[PDB]
């Protein structure tokens, strides 16, 4: 829509905040997305057909 | 140490019906620049009306002991918090402002950053 | 080297349940306490410092194991 | 009507593909035009197909409820072309005394039963059976190794059920099945047969 990114100089310098996404927050959104999933697996033996007795029952 | 000032003309004192007792949201326009805002406003502290033109400043710091600019008479203090012609989204506790159009003069603006209003009457 | 490198909360609770166990029978503690006379309070000080004289044996269920140091785990 | 006599034709020659053997991709799909050099005269056998592997014999017999001796005309000519597999599409069911003749014939040939209305309509592109493939011998040694398994403690599916009598497997064989998900949709399951 506007604002080239020529080399990240326009003269409005507010443009450039528009979807700002900078490259220590994308390596901290990657390492974050990765432990939040490596967190929520199934944990070995976690009496996993019991959770599932309550979770139809209740 | 002015971001962004001009004068400004209310012209809906409360777009959709009064919702609350104390706040009551504005609909402005700006003198030649067309800035475009909706500022929420104590009305009990500082009463406002239909037609009434009032000054507008927003400044990053205000410089009892540093002697403040108290030339205006309304002062708020809160952030910016969302950048979307540029909208600006300011909130001042619960209190917001969408002061919109022609980012070239909004250049002073950013994201995560403490913004006073100063109104004055005219 | 093939189970999950983070301690599971099952292993959590056993290894304070008999850390618990072996400092109230008299056990050598690991953190140069400070005043905590539940047993309990200590062997969550011995966790977060990491200094506990166990290591997990984990049964794949063919019947091979694995073994796992405490100090060798990412807790929570 | 012959939305049938053709679209059984359609579904073993579907389904013997599946099986593996070569049936040409122009035999494979007809429309009933196709078909319709045939159509007006088999209602008021002419249907007997014979396939090899990269050898089943399929059979509609007219009959109604097929007896023994209707298996029987065609239990000599069976062991006359050295064919060991075989098909017989009835039309109704088997007399209850003619599945023992299957069964007391076992290891020699084949000559699995399906009825007419079962094959009417091709049950692996339905949208609710996921894709079953037969795994090989060394599919298995792989498979068991990766997961430490004994040949049993697989999950397991009937020897008689409706996708197991489609792909033909005896007992033993191990089917890979591939069940659609919305994350993945490759979420793979394997059935040791009974």
């Amino acid at each position: 829509k506007y604002g080239i990114n020529d080399n990240g100089t326009t003269e409005p310098r507010v443009l450039y905040q528009l979807d700002r996404i900078t490259p220590t927050q994308v390596e901290k959104f990657l390492e974050t997305c990765r432990d939040k999933y490596m967190r929520a697996q199934m944990e070995p033996g976690s009496a996993v057909g019991a959770l599932c007795a309550q979770s139809i029952g209740e | 140490g002015i971001l962004f000032e001009d004068i400004f003309d209310v012209k809906d004192i409360d777009p959709e019906g009064k919702k609350f007792d104390r706040v009551s949201r504005l609909h402005c326009e700006s003198e030649s620049f067309k800035m475009d805002l909706i500022l929420d406003v104590n009305i009990q502290i500082y009463p406002v009306d239909l037609g009434d033109k009032f000054r507008l400043v927003i400044a990053s710091t205000l410089y009892d002991r540093p002697s403040r600019a108290d030339q205006f008479e309304y002062v708020m203090y809160g952030k910016v918090y969302r950048i979307e012609r540029l909208s600006a989204y300011v909130s001042y506790g619960g209190l917001l402002m969408r002061l919109q159009g022609d980012a070239n003069n909004l250049h002073g603006f950013e994201v995560d950053s403490r913004v006073y209003l100063l109104m004055k009457k005219l | 080297r093939i189970t999950t490198p983070y301690m599971t909360k099952y292993e959590r609770a056993r290894v304070l349940g008999t850390r618990a166990l072996q400092i109230a029978m008299c056990a050598p503690v690991m953190v140069e306490l400070e005043g905590e006379t539940d047993p309990l309070l200590i062997a969550m000080k011995e966790l977060k410092a990491r200094k506990i004289p166990i290591i997990i044996r984990r049964y794949l269920p063919d019947g091979s194991y694995e073994d796992w140091g405490v100090d060798e785990l990412i807790i929570t | 009507e012959t939305y049938r006599l053709w679209k059984i034709r359609k579904t073993i020659m579907q389904l013997c593909h599946d099986r593996g053997y070569l049936v040409t991709q122009d035999e494979l799909d007809q429309t009933l035009e196709e078909f319709k050099a045939q159509s007006g005269d088999k209602p008021s056998t002419d249907l007997t197909v014979l396939v090899a592997h990269n050898q089943m014999f399929v059979f509609f017999p007219e009959e109604p409820k097929v007896g023994i001796k209707t298996i029987k005309v065609y239990c000599q000519r069976m062991q006359e072309e050295n064919i060991t597999r075989a098909l017989i599409v009835v039309q109704q069911g088997m007399t209850p005394s003619a599945k023992q003749s299957l069964v007391d014939m076992a290891p020699k040939y084949i000559l699995e039963q399906f009825l007419q209305q079962e094959l009417l309509i091709n049950i692996t592109e339905h949208e609710l059976v996921p894709e079953h493939v037969v795994m090989t011998k060394e599919e298995v040694t792989e498979l068991l190794a990766r997961y430490k398994l004994r040949e049993n403690q697989l999950p397991r599916i009937q020897a008689g059920d409706p996708v197991a009598r489609y792909f033909g497997i005896k007992r033993g064989q191990v089917v890979k099945i591939i069940r659609p998900s919305e994350t993945a949709g490759r979420y793979i399951t394997y059935r040791l047969v009974q």
